[PDB]
């Protein structure tokens, strides 16, 4: 099995600690490694954190705050990643890595949910086909939604008040900066399609609570 | 003070070689201890490639990669380079340059990835590249956008207003299609007194086929 495992998932609450783990196989003593720890949130770069050896060898990344420490478990064989006062903006994806017979392994990476967050319904702007658009003889309805949580909805699409289902695509929700979800979904039509209802509605479901936002021709 | 300035993302077919650089700013290439790169499989974690080594040109691979990784530099244009060969679909991915520093630790000298280049998604596809078809959306706040539609491979970027434009804005991921093809929306939240005299164009940028699109989008 790999030589380093994360946790896929770990939450925590705000204020308190959280403690990641990065436990070594058996066969390798946590005791022998030195384990360096990186920080990535969506859309950028890895961050250098840290690494620690032992209490009297171990060094901070720069520009990386105290409430980041390392430490090692013994009994568990594994390397330690200790987030203290614990904030919002910690979420994101941490990795541990050795050197280990000349090569960086990688562990799998845990995913940091930080508790507490709560409800929130979301934001829909739904915009009709643009006219550049509908000259090309295509037709698109966007429907635009931020700013909810937890990170689940499901979309469903009228034609004045028929369900329509064929010509619709929704994106998984996906976290916003803020914490937050955003997701989209965009119905293809004909111009004629478009032209010949009165009206057409993306209806968005959160919590078994639905926002609907019309659009006519 | 050094920073890395890596090059742009793009498609490749199966069987081609990958070719990244990275340009080193604010300082030199060498003095330092080394470079390397990583990569990332979108969704997935990171995979150390290789790294080389300053002092000695020294090179150090990914066992599992070795036969077809090739990481050098040139002190002239003070730029790292990796190359990649007989690449297929495995190895679509974010690849990062990063410069490595050494530690001294107890009974070892060991090393970290210590500054990153912003990362340069590389698709390998047998499917051609698509430029996006982009469409203004019309609109106190009012909300006005682009439809940035029917384009391959990742990754596209909108900017407003060539990047004056920030507060506000809201650039959604894209949707992938089942035809394969992706589409994505920005919209800017803007005050609604400001429309008749305050222009807004969204500028779409998709480097793998290298077109860049600027869309005036109005009342």
């Amino acid at each position: 099995q790999p030589v380093l495992t994360q946790p896929t998932f770990l939450s925590a609450s705000p204020g308190a600690s959280a403690r990641l783990s990065c436990t070594l196989s058996s066969g390798i003593n946590v005791g022998s490694y030195s384990i360096f720890w990186y920080q990535q949130k969506p859309g950028s770069p890895p961050r250098y954190l840290l690494y620690y050896y032992s209490d009297s060898s171990k060094y901070q990344g720069s520009g990386v705050p105290s409430r980041f420490s390392g430490s090692k478990d013994a009994s568990a064989n594994a390397g330690l990643l200790l987030i203290s006062g614990l904030q919002s903006e910690d979420e994101a994806d941490y990795y541990c890595a050795i050197w280990h017979n000349f090569a960086c392994v990688f562990g799998g990476g845990t995913r940091l949910t930080v508790l507490g967050q709560p409800k929130a319904a979301p934001s829909v702007t739904l915009f009709p086909p643009s006219s550049e658009e509908l000259q090309a003889n295509k037709a698109t309805l966007v429907c635009l939604i931020s700013d909810f949580y937890p990170g689940a909805v499901t979309v469903a699409w009228k034609a004045d008040s028929s369900p329509v289902k064929a010509g619709v695509e929704t994106t998984t929700p996906s976290k916003q900066s803020n914490n937050k979800y955003a997701a989209s979904s965009y119905l293809s039509l004909t111009p004629e399609q478009w032209k010949s209802h009165r009206s057409y509605s993306c209806q968005v479901t959160h919590e078994g609570s639905t926002v609907e936002k019309t659009v006519a021709p | 003070q050094l920073q890395l300035q890596e090059s742009g993302p793009g498609l490749l077919k199966p069987s081609e070689t990958l070719s990244l650089t990275c340009a080193v700013s604010g300082g030199s290439i060498s003095g330092g201890y080394g470079w390397g790169w990583i990569r990332q499989p979108p969704g997935k974690g990171l995979e150390w490639i290789g790294s080389i080594y300053s002092s000695s040109g020294s090179t150090d691979y990914n066992p599992s990669l070795k036969s077809r990784v090739t990481i050098s530099t040139d002190t002239s244009k003070n730029q790292l380079s990796l190359k990649l060969s007989s690449v297929t679909a495995a190895d679509t991915a974010v690849y990062y340059c990063a410069r490595v520093q050494n530690i001294v630790v107890v009974f070892t000298i060991k090393e970290f990835f210590e500054l990153w280049g912003q990362g340069a998604l590389v698709t390998v596809s047998s499917a051609s590249t698509k430029g996006p078809s982009v469409f203004p959306l019309a609109p106190g706040t009012a909300a006005l956008g682009c439809l940035v539609k029917d384009y391959f491979p990742e990754p596209v970027t909108v900017s407003w207003n060539s990047g004056a434009l920030t507060s506000g804005v809201h650039t959604f991921p894209a949707v992938l299609q089942s035809s394969g093809l992706y589409s994505l929306s920005s919209v800017v939240t803007v005050p609604s007194s400001s429309l008749g005299t305050q222009t807004y164009i969204c500028n779409v940028n998709h480097k793998p086929s290298n077109t860049k699109v600027d869309k005036r989008v109005e009342p």
